[PDB]
């Protein structure tokens, strides 16, 4: 039979399942909504563990528990009593006998011991995944040191030994490769004259393999924290969000340099070298997996500024105009070939965020918080767990390092681009229009000549790489 | 066979934008959503009794990107241009999504609906005697919104379209 | 894209964590903090493939040792770890694949025989030895190093080729 239970009496989380309290998904069950009790029962199962779902829960849970509470639920949830000797060993003990305590030590196998290494598993990593509430709460981090620091016992000792070193390393807080990066590749810079670093000048190799680097690093440290909650939309984004924020506003700031080099080159056959550049610098975008820069790109082009260069456009060469189709086509639809691309390349690779921005955004406003049955409200944990799919995906893709060898002055070059200068957003995007206006009027103006703006050669050395010896 | 319309939501973030497209797109009577199945943004309706396929891009949550707004725009027929009617900023930012959407469409007459969305029971500081003389400057239809009832979502769909029809 | 549903076995600090966070991060792990329960998600492309592997890294501490039957059932396919200079987790080999066995009620289950550890000059447990328990199962035999990535891809990626072709 079952293992016989703690009267709910004394232990909340021995209640019987119900619909009033928890309700499933149509080969462990998948919950659609329960009570908070029930949530973090099942956290905790004693018949098998769910990591899958303790990601879940520890990185949505703030929605419908303060990071308080759920320490106090779980501490609860730790505490079970002991159930009493038994007839037989009642027996025993009277006749000065040893009992054989059957159905306890079937319950500390079974029940206690399992139901507290997955406690302390869910403190695991929360300290190790989601230390933030400790960051922002010192009282709470306070509360989890004392209670891993009392736990008795020799069962759970090596975790409780283990998960206070864990806490104290995070409090004060290397890659290795299959082979070596290739080598960094110079065209009219040279190593160490920052002040000709520009869109001709470096190689276009390794203008795309240090934005990638850079947007690598920008994508890879943006936390769940910055998003749950819908917060970097919110009014205190800057607070909540400020990697996420730092990382759109790198895409925002490349596209428009991209499309400020275009409009401000005002000779046609110059122009025709910057946009073809720029099409080379795609190109290895492609073959990095670096979809942010792709779609930097891609924006770029699509802007009312550039789009509108046909006397420009009809200059790129035919496999070059491909290219950029290509490119463009992966948005079309919304986004359709995008999305399969990402999930058939080989990471590393460097998605576009706004995909999953939307997404979170639309979950989270789309569905209730609540669901209401037999007239209780029970968390609507359904729409956490997509939310957390969504999470998940990310966290994913933000794994793998690219095999590519930094250069600090490229990348600090890139770090310190600023097109727009002191201009604010409208100043400056109505300056690009009009640039374009002014290299090529609307018909039937003229095509006006314009004088030549760089003085180097504009011939592109490609984008296949080279390896000397 | 039938008329597909592409349809772009325009507007501020923050302020529950994405609740018209949402509650349009619904199953109306069940509160639930994933939009990450491919076409929960497609919809079959009928409209003065003529059957068409709205296809809305509603790209909320991106709002930061925005050197991209040329490029979504681009792929849109007609647009919602939507703000709060208890955030003035929103109202006071149609001006420059219109002078936007006009640029990027190359077009003095875009089909476009001015929305006002209320998005909560804070106080309304948008009053609609301002948003319909803002419309009327324009010359463009206004519709108001809630985020909740449903009220309002399917005629600012239905308008536009039909200015779509009437250009 | 295929999912495959990888649960890595093997005796308490014999570097099942070790090896694991190596293939999704590239990073060694110097610390022992001994594992409850973890699992990894990553996309990577197998013989042309793309495929997305979920990782289950499993507790070696035998206080853990009652709770095992819940992570095979879910396994497709199980690396069985041993530390080349820990005679004693080589013996602990037989355990595992036993119990994988019968929860699974199968003489068939993809598996893959793991001697980890092998930067470390002080060996006890003689190759030999090792891949004459694996021709005994059916299996391949592969020596990795956490630390160095010797033979890491190889020995996951060998087992999704048998999770493949079951
Ligand atoms: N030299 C060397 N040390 C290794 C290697 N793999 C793991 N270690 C070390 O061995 C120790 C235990 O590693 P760990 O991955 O935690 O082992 P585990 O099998 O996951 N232990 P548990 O079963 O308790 O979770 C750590 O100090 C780790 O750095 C390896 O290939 N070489
Ligand atoms: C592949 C590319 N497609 C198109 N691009 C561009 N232009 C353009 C693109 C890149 C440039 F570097 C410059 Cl300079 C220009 N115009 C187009 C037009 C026209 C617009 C306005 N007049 C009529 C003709 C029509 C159909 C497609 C395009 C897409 C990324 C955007
Ligand atoms: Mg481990
Ligand atoms: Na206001």
């Amino acid at each position: 039979g079952q293992m016989r239970l703690p009267s709910a009496d004394v232990y909340r989380f021995a209640e019987p399942d119900s619909e009033e309290n928890i309700i499933f998904e149509e080969g462990i069950p998948i919950i659609k909504a329960g009570t908070v009790i029930k949530l973090i029962e099942r956290l905790t199962y004693h018949m098998y563990a769910d990591p899958n779902f303790v990601r879940t829960f520890l990185t949505t849970y703030r929605s419908f528990c303060k990071p308080q509470e759920l320490l106090s639920l779980i501490i609860e949830r730790f505490e079970i009593p002991e159930p009493e000797p038994t007839e037989a060993d009642r027996i025993a003990i009277e006749n000065g006998d040893q009992p054989l305590s059957a159905e306890l030590k079937r319950f500390r196998k079974e029940y206690i011991q399992p139901v507290q290494l997955r406690v302390l598993n869910v403190c695991r990593h929360w300290v190790e995944h989601h230390f933030y509430d400790f960051e922002r709460d010192a009282y709470l981090l306070q509360r989890m040191e004392e209670f891993i620091g009392t736990v008795r016992g020799k069962a759970m000792k090596k975790w409780v030994e283990s998960i206070t070193k864990i806490i104290q390393r995070k409090k004060i807080a290397n890659i290795t490769f299959q082979s070596s990066p290739p080598t960094v590749e110079w065209h009219i810079s040279r190593p160490g004259h920052i002040e000709t670093f520009d869109l001709l000048t470096l190689h276009p190799i390794e203008i795309a393999r240090q934005l990638t680097l850079l947007e690598s690093d920008l994508y890879r440290a943006v936390q769940p924290s910055e998003l749950v909650g819908s917060v970097w939309t919110k009014e205190d984004k800057e607070i909540n969000s400020p990697n996420l924020l730092k990382m759109i506003r790198h895409t925002t700031n490349l596209t428009l340099w991209f499309e400020k080099c275009i409009v401000e080159t005002e000779n046609l056959e110059e122009r025709v070298a910057v946009v073809s550049r720029i099409i080379e610098i795609l190109q290895v975008f492609q073959e990095l997996n670096n979809f942010n820069g792709v779609l930097e790109v891609v924006s770029a082009m699509n802007s009312s500024p550039v789009y509108r260069l046909d006397h420009t456009f009809e200059q790129i060469p035919s496999r070059q105009k491909k290219i950029l189709e290509e490119a463009h086509e992966l948005s079309e639809d919304h986004y359709k070939k995008y999305l399969a691309k990402l999930r058939s390349i080989n990471p590393p690779c460097v998605p576009f965020f706004g995909i999953y921005l939307t997404n979170i955004l639309k979950t989270e406003e789309g569905n209730p918080e609540v669901l209401k049955r037999h007239g209780k409200e029970l968390i609507n944990f359904s729409k956490r767990r997509k939310v957390a799919e969504i999470t998940g995906e990310i966290q994913q893709y933000q794994n793998q390092p690219y095999c590519l060898r930094v250069e600090s002055d490229i990348k600090r070059f890139f770090e310190n681009l600023n097109p727009m200068g002191n201009s604010m957003e409208k100043e400056f995007t109505d300056y690009l229009f009009n640039k374009s206006l002014e290299i090529e009027p609307r018909n039937p103006k003229p095509l006006p000549r314009f004088p030549k703006k760089y003085s180097y050669p504009l011939k592109s050395p490609g984008v296949r790489p080279s390896n000397p010896r | 066979g039938m008329t597909e319309y592409k349809l772009v939501v325009v507007g501020a973030g923050g302020v529950g934008k994405s609740a018209l497209t949402i509650q349009l797109i619904q199953n109306h009577f069940v509160d639930e959503y994933d939009p990450t199945i491919e076409d929960s943004y497609r919809k079959q309706v009928v409209i003065d009794g003529e059957t068409c396929l709205l296809d809305i891009l509603d790209t909320a949550g991106q709002e930061e990107y925005s050197a991209m707004r040329d490029q979504y725009m681009r792929t849109g027929e007609g647009f919602l241009c939507v703000f709060a009617i208890n955030n003035t900023k929103s109202f006071e930012d149609i001006h420059q999504y219109r002078e936007q959407i006009k640029r990027v469409k190359d077009s003095d007459d875009v089909p476009m609906v001015l929305v006002g969305n209320k998005c909560d029971l804070a106080a309304r500081t948008v009053e609609s005697r301002q948003a319909q003389d803002l419309a009327r400057s324009y010359g463009i239809p206004y519709i108001e919104t809630s985020a909740k009832t449903r009220q309002g979502v399917e005629d600012a769909f239905y308008t536009l379209v039909r200015e779509i029809r009437q250009h």
